[PDB]
C-alpha cells in the first residue's frame, strides 16, 4: 500500500489538498494520518489548541504505544506561539512523540509527502560523503589548518604543481603566493614541516 | 474528533 | 620605560577614575593602555587581588617586561588552561595582579574555586567587547552576585564601536556596573591644550599617483560598487550603514559583514557567499595595488584568471568591460607588446622617499656642529612593504624591478638592456653612522614591537611610509614625553587614492563617535539608576543561555562534553541547533553522528532548535514545494533523521529566554546530573596536534599505520622525500603506500587533463 490513510475527521482539512506527490485515501485509523507501518501523524494548529486545550491531550493519550515513530506535526499559524510550544513540546516528551513544525500548509503537506516517501529510504543522505577525488583529498588535507578554506586550498593548487613542489616551497616563497597572507602561509609552512612528537 | 482544524 | 610618569591630563583621569568608578573611553592611541599599567602598578601589592580580563598573552609579558624593568615586587602572574586547577587556588591566595581567561575565571566563579570575597576589584581592558562577547557580562554579574564591594574600572579605546546601530551605551554601562561614562577624545579641553604645547613637527609630502594606477583603482571602485549593490539587493535586511564604499574600504568592513551574516550564514545562498568572496578579492586586490610594485600586482592578477579557469572563483566578475580595463592596464604597466619590451614603471612613492631620505641626511650633515646626527625611523605596513624599500634603497629601482621581472617572467638579455637605457637617460636595518631602522606598522605578532624599537633608537626624524591613527596619536604622546628633545615626521600620500581616503574616513568616523557619544551623555544623567543543577558544555558560554539559566535560579556545572551541549537529567542529553547550525549538520553529516551518540549514550535524546520568530525560515525551498520533493531540501533531510532516530525528541525555541524556562519545567521531579559521570559518556602529549590531522587526512594511512608513520619518520617534509620502496616497506602494504605515494607525486594540470 503505496499511500496514506486519512483519518475520517480530517474531511475538512486544507493541509491534506497539499499533498500531490503522494496518493492517498480515507480509513478508519486511531491517528489523523499512518504513514506506512510504524509511523503515524497527529495535525494540530496552535489556534486550535489555544481555543480547545485538552483536545491534543486525549488523542495523544488515546493513541497509544502502537507506533514505533508517532510525530505531532503542528502549524504555526499565530503570532505568539513562545507559550504554547512549550507546553506543546514538555507534552511529546511526557507522551513519546516527535514535534514537527510547519508554518504553513505548503510545509505540513511536503512533510507528510517526505515521511510517506521515505519509507524505505537509507540513511546514506545523511552521512558524510567524503569525496574520493584527488583535489578533494588535497582540498581536505589542507583544509585542516585553523584558517585556510576552499579557495586558499584551490589558489595553492593553481600556483603550486604538486605536494611535492608545496612541501619544497620555503617560508617566504609560501608567504608569496598570491592572496595567501602572511598569518596563514606562516602557520601553513608550520603545519607543513613540524615534528610529530613533543607536545 | 476536532482534527486540529477550523473549518 | 614607556609608560610610567603619566601626564597631567592622564593625572586628572587617573584621579576621575579613583573616584567613582565607571567606564573610560580615550581615542584611538591615547594612552588607554597606558592608564590601565598605572592601575596595574598600583595594585600590584600582595596584600590585595584584582583581575584583568580581556589582554592578550603578548600585551602581559610585555606589561610584566615593564614592570620588572621598573623594579617592582610581586610581579602580575597569569593563570593559563596548562596550569592545574589545584595550583590555580594557590595562585589567587598569593594577591596581586592576575591576568586570567574567560573560560577559567567562569569556572572558577561557577565552582567555587576562587576566594571572591578577598578580591578587590576587576580591570576590565577593551570593554566593548561586552556588545558582543556573552563571557565576560557573566564573568561580572557573577562577581557582582558575590561581592558587591570590590571596583570594576573598564577602560576602553575605539568609540566607533559604540557608535554602531546594533549598540547603546547604556546596555554595555548597566553590564559593567560602573554608573560612571568618562569621556576623554583628541579634543578635549585639557588634552588639547596639553598636546599643542609640545606638539611635532609634522610635514606631509603628497606623490601624484601615475595614471595608470588611477584606472586600475577607478576599476577596482566600479567591481567594488557593483558587487555591494548586488550583496544589498540579495539581503534587504543589509542596507544599515556599514555597507558603503566609503566603509567597504576601510579595515573592520570585513568584522562588520561577519558579525551581520555569520549567525546565519547557511541560510544565504551560493550567490551571497560568492559575493563576500569577490568583496575581500576586490580589497586584496587594493591592498596589492597601493602596497606593492607592478610585477606583484600583475602576478596576482594572472594567478587570479587562473584560479577561475580551473574552478571559477571568481567568475561573476573577471569578465566584466571594467575587470578587462585592469589587466590591460596592469599589463601596460608591466611590459607594452609591440618580442617583450618592458616597461617597469617604478611607483611613485620610492622617489618620494628617496628624496627625504636625502634632505634628511643632508640636513644631518649640516646639522653635525649642534648635538650628533638624528636616528631617522620609517614605518611601513607589513613586513612585505618594508623588505621591497630596503630592496629599493640598496639596490635602486632598476636592479630591484629587474630582479623582480627576472623572478617571474622569461629570461631575455637583449630586451632588459635597452629598457636601461631609456630610463637612465622585525627591525630592518640600514646605514651605519645613523640608526636608518624600517619597521611595519601592522602585522607583527608583538603589538608592543613597535613601540620598544620608538623608544630604543630614540629617533630624530620619523619618516612615515604608510599613516596609522594609533601610531600618530602614540607619536604625538611620545613627542609629549619628551619636552625638550624635537621630533619632525614625515607623510607620503598618494594624491586622491584608497590610503588617504582611509585615514579621513577613520578621522571622521571616530569624531562622529565622539560627539554622539558625549550628546549621549547628557540623556543618561536621569537614567542613571531541591537545588536543581544542569551539566553545560564549556563551548556553550559563548551565548547567551547559560547567563539566563543561571538567573532563574540553578547552579551550572561547566565541564567539556564530547556528547551534546546540556545535561538536564541523568539521562537527558539536550544539542542546541540553531536554524543555520542546524542546515550546516544537516549538510556535512556532523547530526547523524551525534544523534548515534546521544542514542547509544542517553536514553532520552534530545534535539534543540532555536528559530528566529521575527523573521521564520520556511525550511523548505521555495518553487520546488510546489514540485516533487528533493534530497537537498533541509525538511527531507530532517524526515529523514526523525525516521532513523525515532527515539529522539525535538524542542522548538523562539529565543533563549524561552528555551531557560523550556529547561527548568523540563526537570521538575527527576533525578539530578552530575559531572565525572558525564564526562565518562565519551599519545595526547607525544605527538603534536598540528601535523597530526594532516597525516591522518593523506590518503594511505588509518589509525593502524598512522603510529607507525610518524614514529618512523621526523617531519612531513621527509615523507615526500622517501621512495616507493620505503614506503611499501614501513607501511606493509602496497596499495596503500602507492597510494600514498601517487598523491604526494602527482601533479594538479594531469588531473585537469
Amino acid at each position: 500500500s503505496n499511500s496514506i490513510i486519512v483519518s475520517p475527521r480530517q474531511r475538512g482539512n486544507p493541509v491534506l489538498k497539499f499533498v500531490r506527490n503522494v496518493p492517498w485515501e480515507f480509513g478508519d485509523v486511531i491517528p489523523d494520518y499512518v504513514l506506512g507501518q510504524s509511523t503515524c501523524a497527529l495535525f494540530l494548529s496552535l489556534r486550535y489548541h489555544n481555543l480547545h486545550p485538552d483536545y491534543i491531550h486525549g488523542r495523544l493519550q488515546s493513541l497509544g504505544k502502537n507506533f514505533a515513530l508517532r510525530v505531532l506535526l503542528v502549524q504555526v499559524d499565530v503570532k505568539d506561539p513562545q507559550q504554547a510550544l512549550k507546553e506543546l513540546a514538555k507534552m511529546c516528551i511526557l507522551a513519546d512523540c516527535t514535534l514537527i513544525l510547519a508554518w504553513s500548509p505548503e510545509e505540513a503537506g511536503r512533510y507528510l509527502e517526505t515521511y510517506k516517501a521515505y519509507e524505505q529510504k537509507p540513511a546514506d543522505l545523511l552521512m558524510e560523503k567524503l569525496e574520493q577525488d584527488f583535489v578533494s583529498r588535497v582540498t581536505e588535507c589542507l583544509t585542516t589548518v585553523k584558517s585556510v578554506n576552499k579557495t586558499d586550498s584551490q589558489t595553492l593548487l593553481t600556483t603550486f604543481g604538486s605536494l611535492e613542489q608545496l612541501i619544497a616551497a620555503s617560508r617566504e616563497d609560501l608567504a608569496l603566493c598570491p592572496g595567501l597572507g602572511p598569518q596563514k602561509a606562516r602557520r601553513l609552512f608550520d603545519v607543513l614541516h613540524e615534528p610529530f612528537l613533543k607536545v | 474528533t476536532g482534527g486540529g482544524f477550523i473549518l | 620605560i614607556a609608560m610610567a610618569p603619566l601626564l597631567e591630563y592622564e593625572r586628572q583621569l587617573v584621579l576621575e577614575l579613583l573616584d567613582t568608578d565607571g567606564l573610560v573611553v580615550c581615542a584611538r592611541g591615547l594612552g588607554a593602555d597606558r592608564l590601565l599599567y598605572h592601575f596595574l602598578q598600583l595594585h600590584c601589592h600582595p596584600a590585595c587581588l584584582v583581575l584583568v580580563l580581556n589582554t592578550q598573552p603578548a600585551e602581559e609579558e610585555y606589561f610584566i617586561n615593564q614592570l620588572k624593568i621598573e623594579g617592582v615586587e610581586h610581579l602580575p602572574r597569569r593563570v593559563t588552561n596548562e596550569i592545574t586547577s589545584n595550583s590555580r587556588y594557590e595562585v589567587y591566595t598569593q594577591g596581586g595582579v592576575i591576568f586570567a581567561t574567560s573560560r577559567i575565571l567562569v569556572v572558577d566563579f561557577l565552582t567555587d574555586r576562587i576566594p571572591s570575597d578577598l578580591i578587590t576589584g576587576i580591570l576590565v581592558y577593551r570593554a566593548h567587547r561586552i556588545i558582543e562577547s556573552c563571557q565576560e557580562a557573566f564573568i561580572l554579574r557573577l562577581f557582582r552576585q558575590k561581592n558587591k564591594r570590590g571596583f570594576i574600572k573598564a577602560f576602553t579605546d575605539n568609540a566607533v564601536a559604540f557608535d554602531t546601530g546594533f549598540c547603546h551605551v547604556e546596555r554595555v554601562m548597566r553590564n559593567l556596573f560602573v554608573r560612571k561614562l568618562y569621556l576623554w577624545p583628541r579634543f578635549h579641553v585639557a588634552v588639547n591644550s596639553f598636546l599643542e604645547q609640545h606638539k611635532p613637527e609634522v610635514v606631509e609630502i603628497h606623490v601624484s599617483m601615475t595614471p595608470t594606477m588611477l584606472a586600475i583603482q577607478t576599476a577596482i571602485l566600479d567591481i567594488l560598487n557593483a558587487c555591494l549593490k548586488e550583496l544589498k539587493c540579495h539581503n534587504p535586511s543589509l542596507e544599515v550603514e556599514d555597507l558603503s564604499l566609503e566603509n567597504a574600504i576601510g579595515k573592520p568592513f570585513d568584522k562588520t559583514i561577519r558579525h551581520y551574516l555569520d549567525p546565519l550564514w547557511h541560510q544565504l545562498g551560493a550567490k551571497t557567499k560568492s559575493l563576500v568572496q569577490d568583496l575581500k578579492i576586490l580589497r586584496t586586490l587594493l591592498q596589492y595595488l597601493s602596497q606593492y610594485d607592478c610585477v606583484t600586482f600583475l602576478n596576482l592578477l594572472e594567478s587570479l584568471r587562473a584560479t577561475e579557469k580551473a574552478f571559477g572563483q571568481n567568475s561573476g566578475w573577471l569578465f566584466l568591460d571594467s575587470s578587462t580595463s585592469m589587466f590591460i592596464n596592469a599589463r601596460a604597466r608591466v611590459y607594452h607588446l609591440p618580442k617583450k619590451e618592458l616597461v617597469l614603471e617604478s611607483n611613485p612613492k620610492w622617489e618620494a622617499l628617496t628624496e627625504v631620505l636625502k634632505e634628511i641626511e643632508a640636513e644631518n650633515k649640516e646639522s653635525e656642529a649642534l648635538g650628533g646626527p638624528g636616528q631617522v625611523l620609517i614605518c611601513a605596513s607589513d613586513d612585505r612593504t618594508c623588505s621591497q624599500l630596503r630592496d629599493y634603497i640598496t639596490l635602486g629601482a632598476e636592479a630591484f624591478l629587474l630582479r623582480l621581472y627576472r623572478k617571474t617572467f622569461e629570461k631575455d638579455s637583449k630586451a632588459e638592456e635597452v629598457w636601461m637605457k631609456f630610463r637612465k637617460e622585525a627591525a630592518f636595518g640600514i646605514l651605519k653612522e645613523p640608526l636608518t631602522i624600517i619597521h611595519p606598522l601592522l602585522g607583527c605578532s608583538d603589538p608592543y614591537a613597535l613601540t620598544r624599537v620608538l623608544h630604543e633608537v630614540e629617533p630624530r626624524y620619523v619618516v612615515l611610509y604608510d599613516a596609522e591613527l594609533t601610531f600618530v596619536r602614540q607619536l604625538e604622546i611620545y613627542r609629549a614625553s619628551r619636552p625638550g628633545k624635537p621630533l619632525r615626521v614625515y607623510f607620503l600620500i598618494y594624491g586622491g587614492s584608497t590610503e588617504e581616503q582611509r585615514y579621513l574616513t577613520a578621522l571622521r568616523k571616530e569624531k562622529e563617535a565622539f560627539e554622539k557619544l558625549i550628546r549621549e551623555k547628557a540623556s543618561m544623567v536621569v537614567p542613571e539608576e531541591t537545588q536543581q543543577s544542569i551539566v553545560v558544555d564549556m563551548r556553550e558560554f559563548r551565548s547567551e543561555l547559560p547567563s539566563l539559566i543561571h538567573r532563574r535560579g540553578i547552579d551550572i556545572e561547566p565541564v567539556t562534553l564530547e556528547v551534546g551541549d546540556y545535561i538536564l537529567t541523568p539521562e537527558m542529553c539536550v544539542e542546541r541547533k540553531s536554524i543555520s547550525d542546524l542546515i550546516g549538520s544537516l549538510n556535512n553529516g556532523r547530526l547523524y553522528s551525534q544523534c548515534i551518540s546521544m542514542s547509544r549514550y542517553y536514553k532520552r535524546p534530545v534535539l534543540l532548535i532555536e528559530f528566529d520568530p521575527s523573521k521564520p525560515f520556511s525550511l523548505t525551498s521555495r518553487g520546488a514545494l510546489f514540485q516533487e520533493i528533493s534530497s537537498n531540501d533541509i525538511s527531507s533531510k530532517l524526515t529523514l533523521l526523525t525516521l532513523h532516530f525515532p527515539r529522539l525528541r525535538i524542542l522548538w525555541c523562539p529565543s533563549p529566554h524561552a528555551t531557560a524556562e523550556l529547561f527548568e519545567e523540563l526537570k521538575q521531579s527527576k533525578p539530578q546530573p552530575d559531572a565525572a559521570t558525564a564526562l565518562a559518556i565519551t599519545e595526547s602529549e607525544k605527538y603534536n596536534p598540528g601535523p597530526q590531522d594532516f597525516l591522518l587526512k593523506m590518503p594511505g594511512v588509518n589509525a593502524k599505520n598512522c603510529r607507525s608513520l610518524m614514529h618512523h619518520v621526523k617531519n612531513i617534509a621527509e615523507l615526500a622525500a622517501l621512495s616507493q620502496d620505503e614506503l611499501t616497506s614501513i607501511l606493509g602494504n602496497a596499495a596503500n603506500a602507492k597510494q600514498l605515494y601517487d598523491f604526494i607525486h602527482t601533479s594538479f594540470a594531469e588531473v585537469v587533463s
